[PDB]
RNA sequence: CCGAGGGUAGGGCCCGUGACUGGGGCGAAGUCGUAACAAGGUAGCUGUACCGGAAGGUGCGGCUGGAU
RNA sequence: UGGGAGAGGGUGGUGGAAUUCCCGGAGUAGCGGUGAAAUGCGCAGAUACCGGGAGGAACGCCGAUGGCGAAGGCAGCCACCUGGUCCACCCGUGACGCUGAGGCGCGAAAGCGUGGGGAGCAAACCGGAUUAGAUACCCGGGUAGUCCACGCCCUAAACGAUGCGCGCUAGGUCUCUGGGUCUCCUGGGGGCCGAAGCUAACGCGUUAAGCGCGCCGCCUGGGGAGUACGGCCGCAAGGC
RNA sequence: AGCGCCGGCCAACUCCGUGCCAGCAGCCGCGGUAAUACGGAGGGCGCGAGCGUUACCCGGAUUCACUGGGCGUAAAGGGC
RNA sequence: GCUAGUUGGUGGGGUAAUGGCCCACCAAGGCGACGACGGGUAGCCGGUCUGAGAGGAUGGCCGGCCACAGGGGCACUGAG
RNA sequence: CCUAAGGUAGCGAAAUUCCUUGUCGGGUAAGUUCCGACCUGCACGAAAAGCGUAACGACCGGAGCGCUGUCUCGGCGAGGG
RNA sequence: CCCUCGCCAAGGAACUCUGCAAGUUGGCCCCGUAACUUCGGGAGAAGGGGUGCUCCCUGGGGUGAUGAGCCCCGGGGAGCCGCAGUGAACAGGCUCUGGCGACUGUUUACCAAAAACACAGCUCUCUGCGAACUCGUAAGAGGAGGUAUAGGGAGCGACGCU
RNA sequence: GAGCUAGCCCUGGCCAGGGUGAAGCUGGGGUGAGACCCAGUGGAGGCCCGAACCGGUGGGGGAUGCAAACCCCUCGGAUGA
């Protein structure tokens, strides 16, 4: 449930904020944080390589457990659910009966106080992680590894999930958040349930200022530039595109497919995304 | 639903005399019982409009009795709605 | 002090009027088609929506005040 | 108190048939469609056939002149939550009743907002026919929408064109569902035909449109017009 | 001694002129070459120092119905 | 929906006399779907006209009461 | 006749209109500007978005009130030159 | 004659491309405030009244101690003086109505601050992760210790109706 | 050559005073429960007025300058992009 404001400024009229209701603890675990070194979109040569980035709020990185198969059989109690400035999902503090503490991304419906566990023998319940091959066909899942032991790569954003569609030998067939149909190795771990904070996508930033807080600097149109700068630059007065709509670097930007043709994963992708 | 036992307990608690069933206080109390149970139901099932009609009818029914009871004996009225925490 | 009224300012209601514009009623000696009354030649009517020179059409749902 | 029937409502699950699409197989010269056609689809392998998969929507038979609900309306099956209602006992209360301007709630479809979903169907739209023409009817396509959640909209041939309650005034017959002592009787529904009576007639007739009482709503020649203006409501459409 | 009227309502009829023209008209309606309905005439009816017309009020209007009306299909039951 | 002399109180002023009639302070009241407030129209009655009555319409002439005296305010004189 | 198909809703003498100071209406004693209209739109029109829109603007128009050496129309005075 | 400044009879925008410039207004307290509106606003709308000093009476608060003293915030009477009481200095002129841009922001350092750029927001499109894309001969980096509710590119630019 | 300027990164610092008065919370009212209304509390915001500070709107001056961009008056932002 996103929170609205009365129009007591021109911006509060449209601004909405997350309600932060699932959040039970407002300070991160000190042993699980490290500084997030801001880049401003610059690489190691000092060059901008992603435009319009920088100037957002300072953030600490929360170490997230994207393995789980790390501690098979060892149950953990869900100690808290917290805010993570570095991702859209919320995060859940686990207290393992081990005494070890780690974060996972909070699934939809996860309750503080509840217990979760990882392994081939884990119950099929929200927050538990199992290799894909032991998760029942049809169950929706998240934080999916792409290759065994390489860590969760798939369905991590707020509200997302993948669905197990079937099995074929060593592999299982997933419907990814994008609607892409794909084989993923059966030994890949996944966590049952969908990622929480599903209302994330209903947030209305409301004002330019809010984008700046997030480290997103103003984006300037190619049409607003000059020919030195951009294919769309120039023209007296306003100008239509006057050529196929292009990137600053000249490649076409309406439809031109860009995934590499002879890519080895093509053997594993059953059907390209929808919509 | 609401069990035979629970109903008995309410009845005996508001019965004016040993065998008393159907007196005003017993009626109001039985209705007060159903009303509160339905209210809870409707809090979860906001979309059950048809049962809500039932609620209105019960509320209506209790209202008339309490006017009557308060007409007859203000003392038993004040003590009954207090014993049930009803006015508002 | 109050005070007829006068003055400054700002509101409310009503009437007359206005380039132009909307549809309505009547006229009928015209143009276009023929929507309804018969199964009226696509049964009709209907609330809504979208559409068409026009009467009107089609969708969705409803009524019989529908012929066989 | 003890029972009964039921597509009454809400929530969570779950089953099979069929359509479409995708994959594999097999196969060839058409398929589809109509009044007859054409557009369309098809040798870049369609249609028809078999196996696999995905997905949405609706629930065949049962099914009825049937049941339930105040109305709108409600139909695979399971569970939970929940409303109305009928019967028998005649146990308790002791006129606690009827109606009901305002108010409040509900309110088919279409429509709207945010988000999902999208198989089939299908406004708009495109094409083929038909025809004198055919912004239609028919045919081939096709987007909203149709579906889900939440919030709005508040209309209708929202009809029985018949407000609610009570009492009274032949019966015959079919049916649903209770209780008898089970022939049949008696309750409560749903039909049909009819006593008296009503009615302009058509028709109505113990489910009254008969005979009475209570209260509410409403009409006062046709068009102009459910229009204008004002007000109130709505995001808009537009409603009152 | 005059004024209205003489198709029906509504009491009082014929000839000519006109020919959907000129005109009449309260409602229904009259007039297209044999018009009791237009215009004149003769005659008739009704009132008479008045007669007709316009306006308005009540009546006829049980057509706002208390006396004394209605709402299935005529206008009329509120979607519940 | 209306209301700040507004509704009530205390005390004065004023009158022939009651009263917020007027003033000062105190209190927060007064009125409204049995229609306040606002808009429009109107002097009211005995009567008059009509009508079977009920009712409808009307209030000139005569009688009674009210209000006004070019528009508006004001007091003086006086039993008034 | 032609075309791939012939501009829909909305707007329009417009930050777009050549003819042009179009015509009509308003405001003014007088209005090439301004506002409202009309539409034969030289040469609007739907995300180089179309038409609107409360609030906002050291943006650019038009009008009025207040007040003035802006002006009629100029005079005197001060200080720094 | 120039600059900066002060005053001006009567008039009061007749000036001029344009009220340019300069007047007016100006703080606080009180009264009061329209269209329209996204119900926030518009609003300091507009407009108007008060404002110094003296004496008398009085209400609360802070520090004390509950009191004096000190300090703070009031109220009610009666008076005095001047042309004038925010007596000097600092301190909005206002209204009606169009165009454009939703808005706060940003810009041609040094002739353009704007209607231009940006902007929340809308849509198309690419990208299954050793992502796409960018920099680099490469290694390596950014993207991102992110994972389709995410990231890149493009256009449009709140919102309403489309 | 980034001791000017543009962007970003790391770490510090600054923003008088006044105004408006969002959510929430409490109490009251309201209801079957609600929605909601009222009061108090509260102290939000690319909110308002205005110094520092950041600017550079209009005019005037300056124009072999005080100055190779300054001066006066006026004016924008001033808890935020
Ligand atoms: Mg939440
Ligand atoms: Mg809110
Ligand atoms: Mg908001
Ligand atoms: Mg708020
Ligand atoms: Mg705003
Ligand atoms: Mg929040
Ligand atoms: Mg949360
Ligand atoms: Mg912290
Ligand atoms: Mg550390
Ligand atoms: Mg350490
Ligand atoms: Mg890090
Ligand atoms: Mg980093
Ligand atoms: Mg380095
Ligand atoms: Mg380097
Ligand atoms: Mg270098
Ligand atoms: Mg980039
Ligand atoms: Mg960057
Ligand atoms: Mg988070
Ligand atoms: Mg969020
Ligand atoms: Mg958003
Ligand atoms: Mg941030
Ligand atoms: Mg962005
Ligand atoms: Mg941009
Ligand atoms: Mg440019
Ligand atoms: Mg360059
Ligand atoms: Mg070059
Ligand atoms: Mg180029
Ligand atoms: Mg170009
Ligand atoms: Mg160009
Ligand atoms: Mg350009
Ligand atoms: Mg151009
Ligand atoms: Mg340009
Ligand atoms: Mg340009
Ligand atoms: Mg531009
Ligand atoms: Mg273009
Ligand atoms: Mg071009
Ligand atoms: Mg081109
Ligand atoms: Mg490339
Ligand atoms: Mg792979
Ligand atoms: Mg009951
Ligand atoms: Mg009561
Ligand atoms: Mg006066
Ligand atoms: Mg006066
Ligand atoms: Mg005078
Ligand atoms: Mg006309
Ligand atoms: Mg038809
Ligand atoms: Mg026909
Ligand atoms: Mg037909
Ligand atoms: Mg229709
Ligand atoms: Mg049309
Ligand atoms: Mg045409
Ligand atoms: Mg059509
Ligand atoms: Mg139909
Ligand atoms: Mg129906
Ligand atoms: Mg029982
Ligand atoms: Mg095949
Ligand atoms: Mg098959
Ligand atoms: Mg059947
Ligand atoms: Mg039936
Ligand atoms: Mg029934
Ligand atoms: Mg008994
Ligand atoms: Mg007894
Ligand atoms: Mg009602
Ligand atoms: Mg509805
Ligand atoms: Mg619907
Ligand atoms: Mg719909
Ligand atoms: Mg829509
Ligand atoms: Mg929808
Ligand atoms: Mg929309
Ligand atoms: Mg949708
Ligand atoms: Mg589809
Ligand atoms: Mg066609
Ligand atoms: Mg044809
Ligand atoms: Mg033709
Ligand atoms: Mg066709
Ligand atoms: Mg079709
Ligand atoms: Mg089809
Ligand atoms: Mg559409
Ligand atoms: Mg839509
Ligand atoms: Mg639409
Ligand atoms: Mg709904
Ligand atoms: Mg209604
Ligand atoms: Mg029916
Ligand atoms: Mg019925
Ligand atoms: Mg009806
Ligand atoms: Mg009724
Ligand atoms: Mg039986
Ligand atoms: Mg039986
Ligand atoms: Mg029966
Ligand atoms: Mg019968
Ligand atoms: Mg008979
Ligand atoms: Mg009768
Ligand atoms: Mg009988
Ligand atoms: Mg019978
Ligand atoms: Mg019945
Ligand atoms: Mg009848
Ligand atoms: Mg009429
Ligand atoms: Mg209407
Ligand atoms: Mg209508
Ligand atoms: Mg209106
Ligand atoms: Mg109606
Ligand atoms: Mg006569
Ligand atoms: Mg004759
Ligand atoms: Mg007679
Ligand atoms: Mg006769
Ligand atoms: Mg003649
Ligand atoms: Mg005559
Ligand atoms: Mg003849
Ligand atoms: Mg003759
Ligand atoms: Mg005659
Ligand atoms: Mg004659
Ligand atoms: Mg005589
Ligand atoms: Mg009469
Ligand atoms: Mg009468
Ligand atoms: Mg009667
Ligand atoms: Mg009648
Ligand atoms: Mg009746
Ligand atoms: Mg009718
Ligand atoms: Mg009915
Ligand atoms: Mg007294
Ligand atoms: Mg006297
Ligand atoms: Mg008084
Ligand atoms: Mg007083
Ligand atoms: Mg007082
Ligand atoms: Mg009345
Ligand atoms: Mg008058
Ligand atoms: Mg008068
Ligand atoms: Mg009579
Ligand atoms: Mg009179
Ligand atoms: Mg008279
Ligand atoms: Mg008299
Ligand atoms: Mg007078
Ligand atoms: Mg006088
Ligand atoms: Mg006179
Ligand atoms: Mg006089
Ligand atoms: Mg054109
Ligand atoms: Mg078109
Ligand atoms: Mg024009
Ligand atoms: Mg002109
Ligand atoms: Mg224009
Ligand atoms: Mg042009
Ligand atoms: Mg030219
Ligand atoms: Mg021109
Ligand atoms: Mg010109
Ligand atoms: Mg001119
Ligand atoms: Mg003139
Ligand atoms: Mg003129
Ligand atoms: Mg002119
Ligand atoms: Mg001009
Ligand atoms: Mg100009
Ligand atoms: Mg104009
Ligand atoms: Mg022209
Ligand atoms: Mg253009
Ligand atoms: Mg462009
Ligand atoms: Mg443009
Ligand atoms: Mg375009
Ligand atoms: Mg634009
Ligand atoms: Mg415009
Ligand atoms: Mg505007
Ligand atoms: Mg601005
Ligand atoms: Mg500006
Ligand atoms: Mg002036
Ligand atoms: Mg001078
Ligand atoms: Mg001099
Ligand atoms: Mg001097
Ligand atoms: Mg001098
Ligand atoms: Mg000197
Ligand atoms: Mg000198
Ligand atoms: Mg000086
Ligand atoms: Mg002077
Ligand atoms: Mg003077
Ligand atoms: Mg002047
Ligand atoms: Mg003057
Ligand atoms: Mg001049
Ligand atoms: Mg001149
Ligand atoms: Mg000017
Ligand atoms: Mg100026
Ligand atoms: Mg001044
Ligand atoms: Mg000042
Ligand atoms: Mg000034
Ligand atoms: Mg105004
Ligand atoms: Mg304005
Ligand atoms: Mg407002
Ligand atoms: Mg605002
Ligand atoms: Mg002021
Ligand atoms: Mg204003
Ligand atoms: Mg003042
Ligand atoms: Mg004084
Ligand atoms: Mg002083
Ligand atoms: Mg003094
Ligand atoms: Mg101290
Ligand atoms: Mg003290
Ligand atoms: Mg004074
Ligand atoms: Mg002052
Ligand atoms: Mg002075
Ligand atoms: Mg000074
Ligand atoms: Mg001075
Ligand atoms: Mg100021
Ligand atoms: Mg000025
Ligand atoms: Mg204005
Ligand atoms: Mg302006
Ligand atoms: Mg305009
Ligand atoms: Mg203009
Ligand atoms: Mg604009
Ligand atoms: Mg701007
Ligand atoms: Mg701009
Ligand atoms: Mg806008
Ligand atoms: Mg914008
Ligand atoms: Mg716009
Ligand atoms: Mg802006
Ligand atoms: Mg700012
Ligand atoms: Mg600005
Ligand atoms: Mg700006
Ligand atoms: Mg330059
Ligand atoms: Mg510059
Ligand atoms: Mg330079
Ligand atoms: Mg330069
Ligand atoms: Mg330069
Ligand atoms: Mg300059
Ligand atoms: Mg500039
Ligand atoms: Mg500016
Ligand atoms: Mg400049
Ligand atoms: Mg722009
Ligand atoms: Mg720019
Ligand atoms: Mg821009
Ligand atoms: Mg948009
Ligand atoms: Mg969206
Ligand atoms: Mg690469
Ligand atoms: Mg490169
Ligand atoms: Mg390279
Ligand atoms: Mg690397
Ligand atoms: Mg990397
Ligand atoms: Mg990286
Ligand atoms: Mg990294
Ligand atoms: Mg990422
Ligand atoms: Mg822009
Ligand atoms: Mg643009
Ligand atoms: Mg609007
Ligand atoms: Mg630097
Ligand atoms: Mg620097
Ligand atoms: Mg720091
Ligand atoms: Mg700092
Ligand atoms: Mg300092
Ligand atoms: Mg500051
Ligand atoms: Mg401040
Ligand atoms: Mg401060
Ligand atoms: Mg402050
Ligand atoms: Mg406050
Ligand atoms: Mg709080
Ligand atoms: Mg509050
Ligand atoms: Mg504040
Ligand atoms: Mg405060
Ligand atoms: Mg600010
Ligand atoms: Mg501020
Ligand atoms: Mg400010
Ligand atoms: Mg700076
Ligand atoms: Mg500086
Ligand atoms: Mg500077
Ligand atoms: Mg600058
Ligand atoms: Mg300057
Ligand atoms: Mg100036
Ligand atoms: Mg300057
Ligand atoms: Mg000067
Ligand atoms: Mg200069
Ligand atoms: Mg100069
Ligand atoms: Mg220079
Ligand atoms: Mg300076
Ligand atoms: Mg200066
Ligand atoms: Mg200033
Ligand atoms: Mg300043
Ligand atoms: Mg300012
Ligand atoms: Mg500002
Ligand atoms: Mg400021
Ligand atoms: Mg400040
Ligand atoms: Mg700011
Ligand atoms: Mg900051």
């Amino acid at each position: 449930a996103v929170k609205k404001f009365k129009p007591y400024t021109p911006s509060r009229r449209f601004m909405t904020v997350a309600d932060f209701s699932e959040i039970t603890k407002t300070e991160p675990e000190k042993s699980l944080v490290k500084p997030l070194k801001k880049t401003g979109g610059r690489n190691n040569q000092g060059r901008i390589t992603v435009r319009f980035r920088g100037g957002g709020h300072k953030r600490l990185y929360r170490i997230i457990d994207f393995k789980r198969w790390d501690k098979v059989g060892i149950p953990a109690k869900v100690a808290a659910i917290e805010y993570d400035p570095n991702r859209s999902a919320r995060i859940a503090l686990l207290h393992y009966v081990d005494g070890e503490k780690r974060y996972i991304i909070a699934p939809d419906g996860l309750q503080v106080g509840q217990q979760v566990v990882a392994g081939p023998d884990a119950p099929i319940q929200v927050g538990n992680a199992l290799p894909l091959r032991f998760i029942p066909v049809g169950t929706v899942v998240h934080a999916v590894e792409l290759e065994p032991k390489k860590g969760a790569k798939l369905a991590r954003a707020a509200g997302t999930s993948a669905q197990i569609q079937g099995r074929e030998g060593d592999y299982v067939i997933l419907r990814l958040p994008s609607g892409e149909l794909r084989k993923v190795h059966g030994e890949c771990y996944a966590t049952v349930g969908a990622v929480g904070n599903a209302d994330h996508k209903n947030i209305v930033l409301g004002k330019a200022g809010r984008s700046r807080w997030l480290g997103r600097r103003p984006h300037v149109r190619g049409a607003a530039m000059n020919p030195v700068d951009h294919p769309h630059g120039g023209g007296e007065g306003r100008a239509p595109r006057g050529r196929p709509p292009a990137s600053p670097w000249g490649w076409q930007t309406k439809g031109l497919k860009t995934r590499k043709r002879r890519k080895p994963s093509s053997r594993f992708i059953i059907a390209r995304r929808k919509k | 639903p609401i069990t035979k036992e629970e109903k008995q307990k309410v009845i005996q608690e508001f019965a004016r005399f040993p065998g008393d069933t159907g007196s005003t206080e017993v009626q109001v109390a039985l209705l007060t019982l159903r009303i509160n149970r339905l209210s809870e139901h409707l809090k979860v099932h906001k979309k059950d409009h048809h049962s809500h009609r039932g609620l209105l009818m019960m509320v209506g029914q209790r209202r008339r009795l309490l006017r009557y009871l308060q007409r007859e004996d203000p003392e038993r009225y004040r003590a009954l709605i207090e014993k049930l925490g009803i006015r508002g």
